[PDB]
């Protein structure tokens, strides 16, 4: 262990991190899953809670089996428990970034987007899965992307068009940064989650949902009926991608960025896509 | 630090363009068609072997402009002397490989930079630095219109005779990514004969019915097709990557890079330029 074996932390997102109940009887995982632990909590009112063994599976956690493999480490597991991705809050990080930026993991392994506020304050892999600021509707709107004058203007437009996000996440705070109109008139059409926006697209009450573009094509890719469908991919807003974040400095950084590029370039990482992204719904 | 750059390009439209000085030896004030200056540097470089001032210009060339505005640093543009985005060879059956087109030039310290579209992959990663991928594409294949293949999967492509030429570029990302794979040894077998000197070169010969599929980066094909509507793209992407800004290892301005290219893709800057270069009408 010692040097080699390393502090990984996740988040829980299917389909790139599906975390599932170990065995009761044999306490094991199986199958595709490794062990990964969760502070669950005694109640919502409260900082106590206990760790249990889980199982997590999915694309992030295949890319992490092959990393081990190829740059020779081993790890312990674990489920951020407060915040999500990474929120700066009073000037201290949450969520996964937090856990890294001071220094109880190693690597955080996730749905995890590269950006310039955490890249400040962590060093980001290459990235491993595309993704940006992306727009779903139903199969016939006619639209290209956020900075279509249908969004940025929509009273140019008859009738005005009803779209929105998710809010309080990385989505409204660069539509707000960038689109001060289309931002408060989309409040109106907030989304409480993604399937609360699927199916207010499916049954015509919200005519698009703008979104991250990794997870709108995984839920088009698998639509009753292939309905729903994504832009095109050269007008995804702000391109980026899911990025493995390492400290500062990290000695890890180089040997992880040459094994993903090394997977991209054998189609390791293609069959991971078909394996777990891609969908039955082809266009 | 020296603060002062030499940057290394190469042609490449929409992402650089070269075009002739004035006859005083400015360039010429041009704008966009949506209004907007062109900004246009010189760039030294052959043109046919003496090297002469030209104006160059275009996506890359904006970014570099907003990279050196952002960072406080001065630079002197110059076009690769063979030509070539950079393969590793073997020297004379030795034991040295050596980095050919701007790959060779930043290693070998004749840039400090190159500003290209510049593929990230990992045998370039192994000796060089590239920045957050500055744009996200991939590689895709040519035809002139009414020519019918599925894609790289094709069997005029998978089981290749002189009877359908196709190729890429000599010197390439897209001839490390079939000489990569053993896979693919059949393929490279046919393309070797074939590869051309210029993406330009290979487009034309293309629409003179010369080579009948060129497999290249969608970010310049889809271009060219939306152009030249008896050209077309076919297949999709059949793999995906990205451009990076090149630096070597110790370059001091590599975090500052990476940090500068992600706040333009959140701010719409990255947005603005691929409006203005890289996107365009699909034909009819
Ligand atoms: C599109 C993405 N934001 C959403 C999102 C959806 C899915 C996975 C995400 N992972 C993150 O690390 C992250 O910050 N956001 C993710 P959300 O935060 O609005 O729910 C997003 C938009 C702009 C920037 Br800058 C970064 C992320």
């Amino acid at each position: 262990s010692d040097d080699n074996h390393l502090s990984i932390v996740t988040l829980e997102e299917a389909p790139f991190v599906i975390v599932e109940d170990i065995d009761p009887l044999t306490e094991t995982c199986v199958r595709n899953t490794v062990p990964c632990r969760k502070f669950v909590k005694i109640n919502n009112s409260t900082n106590e809670g206990m760790n249990v063994k889980k199982c997590c599976k999915g694309f992030c956690i295949d890319i992490l089996k092959k990393l081990s493999r190829t740059v020779k480490f081993t790890y312990d597991l674990y489920l951020v428990t407060n915040g999500k991705h990474g929120k700066k809050v009073n000037n201290v990080w949450n969520g996964m970034i937090g856990e890294v930026v001071y220094q109880r993991a190693v690597m955080a392994v996730g749905s995890l987007t590269i950006n310039e506020e955490r890249s400040e304050v962590v060093d980001f892999s290459v990235p491993f899965v595309e993704t940006g600021i992306s727009v779903m509707v139903s199969r016939g709107t006619q639209v290209t992307g956020l900075s279509d004058k249908k969004f940025q203007r929509p009273h140019d437009y008859s009738p005005p068009f009803r779209f929105g996000t998710v809010p309080n996440g990385s989505t409204e705070r660069n539509i707000r940064n960038n689109y001060p109109y289309m931002h408060q008139y989309m409040t109106r059409f907030n989304q409480r989650g993604v399937e609360d926006a699927l199916v207010s697209l499916k049954t015509g009450k919200l005519d698009a949902f703008i979104y991250d573009a990794a997870v709108l094509n995984y839920k088009a890719g698998r639509d009753e009926g292939c309905k729903l469908v994504t832009i095109g991919s050269g007008y995804i807003f702000a391109t980026t991608g899911y990025g493995i974040a390492l400290q500062k400095g990290s000695p890890w950084k180089r040997q992880i960025d040459l094994a993903l590029l090394q997977f991209v370039g054998d189609g390791e990482m293609e069959e991971l896509e078909t394996l777990w992204l891609t969908g039955i719904c082809h266009n | 630090m020296s603060t002062r750059l030499k940057i290394v390009t190469i042609h490449q439209e929409p992402f650089v363009y070269v075009k002739p000085t004035m006859s005083d030896g400015t360039c010429k004030e041009e704008f966009t068609v949506n209004g907007d200056p062109v900004k246009k540097v010189i760039c030294t470089g052959p043109n046919d072997r003496h090297t002469v001032p030209q104006c160059c210009y275009g996506f890359c060339i904006d970014l570099l402009i907003k990279l050196a505005r952002t960072m406080n640093f001065t630079y002197e543009v110059h076009l690769v002397a063979d030509g070539k985005f950079g393969t590793q060879e073997r020297v004379n059956n030795s034991n040295k490989k050596e980095w050919n087109g701007m790959m060779g030039e930043l290693l070998s310290g004749q840039a400090d930079m190159i500003v290209a579209p510049l593929t990230i992959n990992n045998e370039r990663a192994q000796y060089i630095e590239f920045s957050k991928p500055f744009k996200y594409q991939g590689l895709t294949i040519l035809v002139k219109k009414g020519t019918r293949i599925t894609g790289i999967n094709d069997p005029r492509l998978r089981n290749p005779s002189d009877k359908f030429i196709y190729a890429t570029v000599k010197q390439s990302s897209v001839d490390i990514y079939f000489r990569r794979q053993v896979e693919l040894s059949t393929m490279y077998r046919h393309m070797e004969k074939h590869n051309y000197e210029s993406a330009a070169e290979a487009i034309q010969a293309v629409r003179d019915n010369k080579l009948h599929a060129f497999i290249w980066d969608s970010a310049v094909l889809e271009f060219e097709a939306s152009q030249k509507c008896d050209l077309v793209t076919t297949g999709e992407l059949f793999f995906r990557s990205g451009f990076g800004i090149g630096m070597r290892k110790d370059s001091p301005w590599k975090q500052n890079v990476s940090l500068s290219i992600l706040k333009s893709h959140e701010n719409g800057f990255m947005e603005d330029l691929d409006k203005t270069w890289v996107r365009y009408q699909e034909c009819d």
